[PDB]
């Protein structure tokens, strides 16, 4: 997953 | 793990499979049928876990013999297989996953085309002019990507089957005691007896 | 108790019949008459509107005819409400046909399946049936085009013509009468008008309360083209078949 | 965190420190580690700051309800609730907790609530990691029935000690005053009681 | 103990009438009137506040209820009946369609969304319908502006206009006389105003009417600045000053 | 990620960095971490990008909810109490850790919530990767009593704080301010200290550099 | 009225019965005759047995619920199957459990509790036979009496069935005479079936109609059949 | 029409509610029983009908104990009393467990209320055929309560219910007219078993045996015991004096 | 054991004048070895495309699920569905498994029927939507693409020249990433029509 | 058919008779009772009456706390009114834990509402035979006074009163407001609003009152209560002044  | 390969033709499908079943050190059968017929002209094979394996194919059977039933029909291949595909994208997240590879190959009566496809125990499914399993493709896929012809006959597909088998004799660890093979056509479906040598 | 307050609805009469579904078809003669009309190349649904005024929106309304896949449409009569409920289902099994087979869905497996969800209420469950007629129209590869009916029973047949709602015998004697087996398209519709026009409890046929679709595989194509007829279209054909 | 509750002759003191930490970081350094449960019930939270946070919040709740269906209720019953709460979900939870409150029949009571999930009523208690360093300082000065004064300086001392020691504590001191007079907010700043 | 009561409470009288459908219509007829006009850039729906005694405070009851800042919606017949649905309404608003689209349902769809609600009363066991006709009327980028009105069973249809309530045919009447298709916002208001007034036995006001329309865009209303693909609501119900300044243009 | 919250004389301010990333990857160089729970409520998101956008709305819209029902302006200890008791619920495995601030008729309020459902209320905080250097600045410049323009200067220099000395986070500045009797402004953007210099070349390919096999087109329109 | 009123146990009547409860009643009134007295060391059943037709087995009535507690059933059949099962049931827990032998007039309170939740709910039906029950505990001999209303006496003894009215004056009689009867098992039961033969009509009492069930201070509670009581006559 | 009396919840068109009204008269039908508050507790009392000389006395207990303070005696449907005890029971535990402290008696009363009161909601069930008093001693006085059926109770000075209820009630109001001052438990177990003797005459045909109980900070030290050996015979012979 | 990982596979689209692109390379394998290569990665619903990278099984499943979802849509509104809309449908589609996620990496590109301004978006498996006016890439090659795009990309392209662009981020990027490739299809589009050419490319 | 008198359902006029039939059971006890606002409180007023003799008086009432903030009287059978009771308070605690702050009294009578309703359109439930008058003083919007019913309408008031005498007493505040043209009194200790009241009750219901006959609440910032018998004795007293 993204940060517212 | 088992020897799975297809290969379709011009006017027809192709299915070999390993005819031997072990078991941690022994081999306990030479003579296994590792296929069973969905419909009149539709054939799947299957390789995988143990008891996975049978159970599974034969479950698809079942449920398509019994639409075939309900509506006096049999359905495409582009349909058996995407219903296949259904049924194993659906255990993948299940308790306990099927752990089977099945390659499935038909004639479709109303295109007047043959077709195979291939699909894999996560239901990754992926139509082809020919494909395998597990290792095999490993020995098998050079073979065919050098050899193949989309127009070839019946005959010529035998001896390139024959050719690949050879190789996988030649050069594969575990004896998988030959093959057995099977053709769909329009006629339906039928087993070649010599295959042994010919 | 509670029992004292049951209306027993799937009991059977000393006749043999299902009261219930007997007083629902009752229900349903009252309403719109709507028709089905099979050719050999295409299909034609029509309707007449229930409770109207001249103050009723027609341009943004669909009260009897709804688009169930790009090929499948229906033609309602009964309780609108009730339809809906079913129409939605209905809308979904086709979807969970295509996403497991990679098909269109069969007409017949459609109609049977709704089929089957009434004849539930009828056999178990101790609620009231849907009061809704429905004549399906669609096409397929495997019996090309097809007109089906399904009743509050849930019996399902299927016909090369039918009407449902208002005035049945009259317009099915009207069918049996001007239809015939090599029919056309163009010709089809101007038949359902005139039965209409010869059902009609009302003054005269107008445009206002109709609602009219029809399904053609133009030669010129490939897909086949679903087509519910926008307001003014209506009106336009009404003329050159001489009802002005 | 450093907490502890003292109990006295006009009623009772919680005081406590004012940091949380996530690790050796200072997240909050004004925390407020003393918490209502009732008009005249409070606690100290020690351990995680949700786990303690959830389980006040919950407490709160099942004493308003009691007292709308049977008035005001007694500190004993302040801590079976919390008992019941961490005995019944141990394993999911990390709080230690002491309950303080003031009633016209019993005076000033202190209940804690060790991880366990034990209740224990006692003269006086303390908890937070801190409290390790003043096992000593407290049990020698303590002594029953002290005076407000006389109490918030041993409060003031026995912490600021804690707080000397325990990195997992600073910031300032807080009280609390419980009281047939009322309640009191007391707090007291570094400068002061660093040099005692 | 337990609802035992899982068989319908409407079944199919001979005839092929539903009763309780019916006979709710009928407790819809004996409620206030309520009515709703539709325009060229903007709708408009309102009602009468029928305070059961002159000690009650009127603002507390709002009968016209907004469903989504573009979509308001208003009854005739049992009050309570209507409040619950609104609750659903807007429930079910969110649940089906901001909460997976990111942006508020059309018209129709809600309002089909409400049948759905209705029908079940009319089929599901252990109830009674609804007694509760209600107009919807709301906006969106793609069909524009919209009216509709839901009865108990279930049916749902789009109206240029109506009414309903204790004098709907007269009023009815009174709008297929007024009504076209030209309309300015303003001049909507003009008929409901009139349509309404015919209804209203008493005192005639402001304080015992409620108004409320769907139409341009209101940023003053929004409440926070900053996003422009979100210009603001276009439901606004009138105060009581908004309604006598038009009153007095008779 | 750095986000912060900084209470002024008569309302509150949030801001926060636009940088999103996969790993060492920037996902997208310009995200919107403020998010609106109502009107006059905004809350600030670290952590996992979707869960803070997903605990975001979904309490935005029963907080809607709420209020229609009650025919009320919404509270902020109430979005506190209904994103705690949620984020409590799920054992910490939502990675949002949050700080939400705004107005309503009981006053201006300032708080933070960490994943695992603690909160905490106080007149200046930050979190995220760059958490501590903002909270630095915080600690150097705050002082009571701050006016809007005040505050605003404050916490936009404790973003560049993060932006500046933290890898976690980066490009531009956005701001949100809610005022006790005025509407709320989002100022997205506020701060734009990020600007790629103009790139020395042109790579417009001449075209037909590109083999080609088969080409044709696709219907749409049914 | 009655089907006004009779419909269900859940509906009272207007004077405040309890008309399926009150119809119950009566099939332990149209059922076979039995039994209960007790000593200070003993207790007894006599229970008569009544055939279809004199090619039957003559129904069992009596149960033993444990080696220290057993019944004597009036009425439904099936009923008794079901109650007493409980009944061994409540006795088995508390053995397992609690190492205890169950006190009869907790036996009591059980049954009782139990034929009321069936008197006060719909789709229910109120349990269709009458029991008496005997038992040796830690505080002595006992007997009860248990009515399908709920009721439950613990008597002296009593016998219930068609007749019953007979024997129940008898032993109101000769009362003073068995509360006597210590150490002298033999002697109770002949006793029992004394009072037995006050609510005979038909025929005389035999081998095959005949089951008596004994318990008491050294005496595990044992069911005595035919062959064995030719000894009483 | 009618039928207002053939199901639980329904209300006539007076607004009462006829089930729960048969079901007081089930409890009329019944013995009697009576409490009387005092000082600094309470005293049950109860009359048990023998029907015949082979109960066996003092055996066929019918007053019951909740917890350890709470004492419980009512009038009609045995059974049903033995129900609501149950109830009365878990809940008290129920209480106990999340409190520590034994329930108030207020507290306790209620819980009794809303169980009984939810048995006149639904047709599903009847009311109970009982009328219960009871009470005992708690952290601030003693409290002594009754409810009726349709599930309303309040705090009695003195209650009576079942045959003998009016006589009661008469003899009741004597009691607080002459001794404002309160009783003290000793006394109250006495006019206790007058209360009853006297009530008896009211079914004066059959013979009977009494039973009391009571719960005093001074006597029992708040916990609720039974009247057993000296103390009983003493009330019994105090009563066959006055009655002459 | 990377689910993301075992079959293969990159897409990267791109904004241009009044136009998108969209494309992705043809390879399914099973980690090492090559198996099909023909997987098109590019589905499209009505006037929306959306390609997604990934596990194959999930790749699939999802496309079959946007089509039942978009087509039912489309029943009740009676219009098809919008980019900026459809975006949030995926994203709601995807966080509705936020503990047990379909391992993929979609991105969405087309233009509003309406106002016209192109739109493209991506997301990470589990709904973050990834809001780019310049360009979106997933995949195996990743890196590898947002190296390529970063640099070549420059705002408001024309069609014949975007697809260059789009072709040689695609292409270049691909022959520096194993898993990836063995063909690639690139389809350029505009408010009225679209275009779907294929590439020349290494075949190792 | 003809059962449609006996459960919710509708009756071929489009009325629900067991609705009806229980707005008769809320004057099975013949009390009645009003409310009234102030300029910061609010106030209630019912009558206590005490038949039998038996009764511990300091346990009749009709008047619960509900909340810290919330108070409500009720004009019905008294275990109908109980049932309400825990349920008002149980929904008040649930409120304060999930939402945050106290649940404001216009809240709590549409909740409540909104559970009468249901017992209107489920046949499983009957409606409660009582009348809920809610009163507090809302942080926000003053001294308020909310009331539902058994149809499960609910609406705010200026002022009302309920029970069999309720027209009387609605006429006689109708016009007391009519002349002073404001709505609420003008008196600023709760002490003078607590007289208004128990005086106009008089003035209409033209009987004379004692301390055991009445039983009053009232409401202020962050609070509320019952008066003890004493507490009122000071304010019959009080008025013997006037009059
Ligand atoms: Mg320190
Ligand atoms: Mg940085
Ligand atoms: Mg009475
Ligand atoms: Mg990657
Ligand atoms: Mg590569
Ligand atoms: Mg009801
Ligand atoms: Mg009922």
């Amino acid at each position: 997953y993204n940060w517212x | 793990m088992d020897i799975i390969l297809g290969i379709r033709v011009q006017d027809s499908v192709i299915l070999a499979s390993s005819k031997a079943v072990t078991r941690g050190i022994s081999v306990l059968k030479d003579s296994d049928d590792k296929t069973r017929q969905l419909s009149p002209h539709t054939l799947m094979s299957f390789a995988g876990e143990a008891g996975d394996t049978v159970q599974f194919a034969e479950y698809i059977q079942a449920n398509i013999q019994l639409y075939s039933i309900r509506e006096d029909y049999e359905l495409s291949p582009q349909a058996v297989s995407s219903f296949v595909r259904q049924e194993l994208a659906k255990s993948i997240r299940s308790r306990r996953p099927y752990q089977v590879n099945v390659l499935i190959g038909g004639y479709d009566k109303k295109k007047n085309k043959p077709e195979l496809y291939q699909i894999d125990y996560l239901g990754t499914k992926v139509e082809l002019p020919y494909g395998a399993h597990g290792y095999s493709g490993f020995y098998t896929f050079s073979l065919l990507d050098h050899h193949y012809r989309p127009d070839m006959t019946t005959e010529e597909g035998l001896d390139l089957l024959k050719l690949c088998v050879q190789e996988l004799e030649k050069r594969m660890p575990m004896d998988f005691k030959g093959v057995i093979v099977k053709i769909v056509d329009k006629d339906g479906i039928r087993q070649v007896d010599d295959f042994q040598a010919q | 108790g509670s029992r004292r307050y049951d209306s027993r609805t799937t009991i059977f009469s000393p006749e043999g019949r299902l009261y219930q579904v007997e007083y629902a078809l009752e229900s349903i003669s009252h309403a719109g008459t709507a028709i089905g009309i099979m050719a050999s190349d295409g299909i034609v649904l029509a309707a007449e509107r229930k409770v109207t005024s001249t103050l009723l929106e027609q341009d943004t309304s669909t009260e009897k005819l709804y688009k169930l896949n790009d090929k499948i449409a229906v033609a309602v009569a009964g309780l609108t409400a009730d339809a809906e409920i079913l129409i939605n289902t209905a809308r979904i099994h086709a979807q969970n046909y295509l996403k497991t087979y990679n098909e269109d869905i069969p007409v017949e497996i459609l109609v049977r399946r709704l089929s089957d969800i009434k004849q539930g209420y009828t056999q178990h469950g101790g609620l009231r049936p849907f009061g809704v007629s429905f004549i399906y129209a669609g096409y397929d590869d495997r019996y090309g085009y097809q007109l089906y009916t399904s009743n509050p029973s849930g019996n399902y047949t299927g016909w090369k013509a039918i009407s449902v709602g208002a005035n049945t015998s009259a317009a099915q004697t009207l069918l049996q009468m001007d239809y015939k087996d090599d029919m056309k398209v163009d010709d089809a519709i101007e038949l359902a008008l005139k039965t209409l026009s010869k059902t009609t409890d009302s003054s005269a046929l107008t445009y206002d309360r109709l609602e009219f679709a029809t399904i053609r595989k133009g030669a010129n194509d490939g897909e086949v083209y679903q087509k519910i007829f926008k307001p003014q279209e209506i009106k336009d054909i009404l003329v050159k078949t001489g009802i002005t | 965190t450093s907490i502890m509750a003292v109990t006295f002759k006009d009623g009772v003191i919680l005081g406590a420190d004012s940091r949380t930490t996530t690790g050796a970081y200072i997240a909050n350094r004004v925390t407020d580690k003393l918490t209502r449960v009732h008009d005249k019930i409070w606690c100290c939270r020690s351990g995680s700051a949700a786990d303690t946070q959830a389980i006040a919040d919950i407490v709160q709740y099942h004493l308003e309800l009691y007292t709308s269906q049977y008035g005001t209720p007694s500190t004993e019953t302040a801590a079976s609730v919390f008992k019941e709460l961490c005995y019944e979900n141990k394993d999911n939870l990390t709080a230690g907790i002491i309950v303080a409150g003031y009633d016209d029949k019993n005076k000033g009571e202190v209940y804690t609530i060790p991880l366990g999930g034990s209740v224990h009523k006692l003269p006086y208690a303390i908890a937070g990691s801190g409290s390790t360093f003043i096992y000593g300082y407290c049990d020698k000065n303590f002594r029953e029935n002290m005076s407000k004064e006389e109490t918030v300086d041993f409060i003031k001392h026995s912490l600021s000690q804690a707080i000397k020691w325990d990195g997992s504590s600073g910031g300032v001191i807080r009280m609390v005053v419980l009281t047939a007079a009322g309640v009191e907010r007391l707090i007291f700043y570094p400068d002061e009681y660093e040099q005692l | 103990m337990t609802d035992r009561y899982s068989f319908s409470l409407t079944t199919f009288s001979p005839s092929g009438k539903l009763g309780q459908i019916d006979y709710a219509l009928t407790a819809v007829k004996q409620g206030v009137t309520s009515l709703g006009i539709k325009a060229t850039n903007g709708v408009v729906i309102a009602t009468e506040k029928k305070s059961s005694s002159p000690l009650a405070m009127s603002e507390t009851l709002s009968k016209v209820s907004l469903l989504t800042p573009d979509i308001g919606a208003v009854y005739s017949g049992m009050g309570p009946d209507y409040r619950v649905l609104v609750d659903k309404s807007r429930k079910v608003a969110h649940t089906s369609y901001k909460r997976i689209y990111g942006e508020y349902p059309p018209t129709k769809l809600l309002v089909s969304e409400v049948a759905k609600i209705m029908q079940e009363a009319t089929q599901s066991g252990g109830v009674r319908p609804f007694g509760v006709s209600l107009l919807i009327a709301g906006h969106d980028e793609f069909n524009g502006f919209s009216l509709y009105q839901v009865d108990p069973s279930g049916s749902y249809f789009p109206w240029k206009a109506t009414a309903i309530g204790k004098g709907s045919v007269a009023a009815k009447t009174f709008l297929e006389k007024r009504w076209n298709d030209e309309l300015e916002l303003e001049d909507a208001i003009h008929i409901a105003l009139l349509t309404l007034k015919e209804s209203v036995e008493g005192e005639f006001n402001g304080d015992t009417i409620e108004l409320a329309i769907i139409g341009d865009e209101n940023p003053d209303l929004l409440g926070y600045t900053g996003i422009p693909t979100d210009k603001g609501p276009r439901f606004r119900k009138l105060t009581s000053q908004e309604i006598n300044d038009r009153l007095e243009a008779l | 990620t750095t986000i912060v919250g900084v209470k002024f004389n008569n309302g509150v301010v949030i801001a926060a960095d636009t940088r999103s990333t996969q790993g060492p990857i920037v996902a997208d160089k310009n995200c919107a971490k403020l998010h609106r729970i109502s009107p006059k409520i905004w809350c600030a998101g670290a952590g996992t990008a979707a869960d803070t956008e997903a605990v975001t709305q979904l309490i935005g819209s029963n907080i809607e909810l709420h209020s229609l029902y009650t025919s009320r302006e919404p509270r902020v200890v109430s979005a506190l109490q209904m994103l705690k008791q949620h984020l409590f619920k799920y054992q910490g495995h939502i990675g949002a850790y949050l700080i939400v601030a705004g107005v309503d008729p009981t006053g201006s309020h300032l708080f933070s919530i960490h994943a695992h459902g603690s909160t905490d209320v106080g007149y200046y905080l930050s979190l995220g990767s760059g958490s501590l250097a903002a909270m630095a600045v915080l600690e150097s410049h705050w002082k009571q009593d701050l006016t809007k323009e005040e505050a605003i200067k404050l916490a936009s220099d404790a973003i560049q704080a993060g932006i500046w000395n933290d890898l976690g986070s980066g490009s531009n500045v956005d701001v949100c301010v809610m005022e006790i009797g005025k509407d709320a402004e989002y100022l997205r953007n506020y701060l734009t200290p990020n600007v790629r210099e103009e790139k020395q070349k042109s790579y417009k390919f001449p075209r037909g550099t590109t083999a080609v096999l088969k080409e044709s087109i696709v219907n749409i329109c049914d | 009225f009655r089907n006004n009123y009779d419909g269900d146990t859940v509906t009272f009547s207007p004077t405040g019965r309890l008309f399926q409860v009150e119809y119950a009643l009566e099939a332990i009134k149209q059922g076979s005759v039995t039994v209960g007295l007790r000593s200070n060391t003993h207790a007894v059943l006599v229970a008569l047995k009544r055939n279809a037709d004199e090619l039957s087995s003559y129904q069992k009535k009596i149960i033993k619920c444990d080696e220290h507690m057993g019944l004597s059933l009036a009425g439904l059949a099936p009923d008794a199957r079901v109650l007493s099962n409980y009944l061994r049931q409540q006795c088995n827990y508390s053995s397992l459990v609690f190492n205890r032998k169950l006190a009869v007039e907790r036996a009591g309170h059980l049954l009782c509790d139990k034929a009321q939740k069936n008197t006060q709910s719909y789709g229910g039906r109120p349990y269709g036979v009458g029991l008496l029950i005997i038992g040796y505990d830690k505080s002595g001999a006992h007997l009860l009496e248990f009515q399908p209303s709920g009721n439950v006496t613990e008597l002296y003894g009593t016998a219930i069935g068609a007749r019953s009215q007979g024997a129940k004056t008898y032993l109101e009689r000769t009362l003073d005479t068995f509360i006597k009867i210590d150490g002298n098992p033999d002697e109770l039961i002949k006793a029992g079936v004394e009072a037995i033969s006050q609510s005979l009509r038909d025929e005389s009492l035999t081998v095959d109609n005949l089951s008596i069930a004994i318990v008491g201070k050294d005496t595990p509670f044992t069911i005595y059949d035919g062959e064995a009581v030719a000894k009483y006559i | 029409g009618t039928g207002y009396d053939l199901s639980n919840s329904v209300f006539s068109p007076d607004g009462r509610n006829f089930q729960v009204e048969y079901a007081v008269k089930a409890v009329e039908n019944g013995t009697t029983s009576i409490g009387i508050k005092c000082n600094d507790g309470v005293v049950f009392a109860v009359e048990k009908l023998i029907t015949s000389k082979l109960l066996v006395p003092q055996k066929n207990v019918k007053i019951q104990v909740v917890d350890r303070h709470i004492g419980c005696v009512y009038s009609g449907l045995i059974p049903d009393g033995r129900h609501l005890v149950n109830r009365g029971r878990e809940e008290a535990a129920s209480f106990k467990k999340l409190y520590k402290t034994p329930i108030p008696i207020p507290a306790f009363a209620d819980r009794l209320g809303q169980y009984v009161q939810a048995h006149t909601l639904y047709n599903s069930v009847r009311p109970f055929g009982v009328s219960t008093i009871f009470g005992g001693v708690d952290k601030n006085g003693a409290h002594l309560y009754m409810l009726e059926p349709s599930g309303s109770y309040w705090g009695y000075k003195g209650a009576a219910t079942g045959k003998g209820r009016q006589s009661a009630k008469a003899e009741l109001e004597k009691l607080v007219d002459h001794h404002p001052e309160g009783l003290s438990a000793r006394e109250a177990v006495k006019q206790a078993a007058k209360i009853i003797y006297l009530a008896h005459e009211d079914n004066k045909e059959k013979d009977f045996e009494l039973e009391i109980s009571w719960c005093s900070l001074s006597e029992t030290n708040g916990l609720h015991k039974f009247v057993k050996g000296d103390l009983l015979q003493e009330a019994i012979d105090f009563a066959q004096k006055e009655i002459n | 054991s990377d689910p993301s990982s075992i079959n293969g596979g990159i897409v990267v689209a791109m904004t241009g004048k009044d136009c998108v692109a969209i494309a992705c390379d043809l390879r399914l394998g099973s980690q090492s070895l090559g198996v099909s290569n023909k997987f098109e990665k590019i589905f499209h619903y009505g006037h929306v495309f959306l390609g997604i990278t990934g596990l194959a099984t999930d790749v699939t499943t999802l496309n079959e699920m946007f089509r039942y979802k978009t087509n039912l849509y489309k029943l009740k509104e009676e219009r098809a569905i919008e980019p900026e809309t459809f975006t949030q449908l995926v994203s709601s589609s995807l966080y509705e498994r936020r503990f047990g996620p379909y391992f993929v990496g979609p991105v969405v590109a087309g233009i509003n029927s309406k106002s016209g301004k192109p739109f493209i978006a991506g997301f990470d498996l589990i709904g973050c939507i990834d809001e780019a006016k310049d360009f979106i890439v997933s995949g195996t090659a990743s890196d590898q693409l947002f190296g390529m795009c970063e640099s070549l990309y420059e705002p408001n392209l024309e069609p014949e020249d975007l697809f260059e662009t789009i072709s040689q981020a695609l292409l270049n990027a691909a022959d520096r990433d194993a898993l990836s490739g063995w063909g690639a299809v690139v389809y350029i589009i505009k408010k009225d029509e679209v275009v779907k050419r294929y590439l020349k490319m290494r075949q190792d | 058919a003809g059962y449609d008198r006996h459960i919710t359902i509708f009756s071929p006029e489009g009325r629900l008779y067991q609705v009806e039939y229980a707005f008769k059971a809320t004057n099975q006890t013949n009390i009645n009772s009003l409310a009234v606002r102030g300029k910061d409180c609010t106030v209630v007023i019912s009558q206590k009456k005490v038949p039998d003799k038996l009764l511990d008086p300091t346990t009749v009432s009709y008047i619960f706390c509900i909340s810290r903030t919330i108070g409500m009287v009720v004009n019905g059978p008294i275990p109908d009114a109980r049932n309400a009771a825990l349920r008002a308070k149980a929904e008040a605690a649930e409120f304060r834990y999930k939402y945050g702050y106290d649940m404001p009294c216009d809240v709590l009578a549409k909740r409540m509402a909104n559970l009468s309703q249901i017992y209107t359109q489920r046949a499983y439930m009957r409606p409660l035979g009582v009348i809920l008058t809610f009163v507090s003083v809302d942080e926000e919007l003053g001294p308020s006074i909310y009331k539902t019913d058994p149809a499960g309408y609910y609406v705010g008031y200026k002022a009302t009163a309920t029970g069999p005498k309720q027209q009387e007493i609605t006429t006689n505040l109708e016009n007391h407001f009519k002349k002073s043209k404001i709505d609420h009194i003008n008196e600023e200790s709760w002490e003078k609003v607590v007289e208004f009241a128990i005086t106009h009750m008089i003035d209409a219901l033209g009987t004379e009152f004692s301390k055991n006959d009445l039983e009053v609440g009232v409401a202020t910032k962050d609070k509320f209560f019952t008066l003890s018998a004493e507490n009122i004795e000071e304010r019959l007293v009080a008025i013997a002044e006037q009059d």
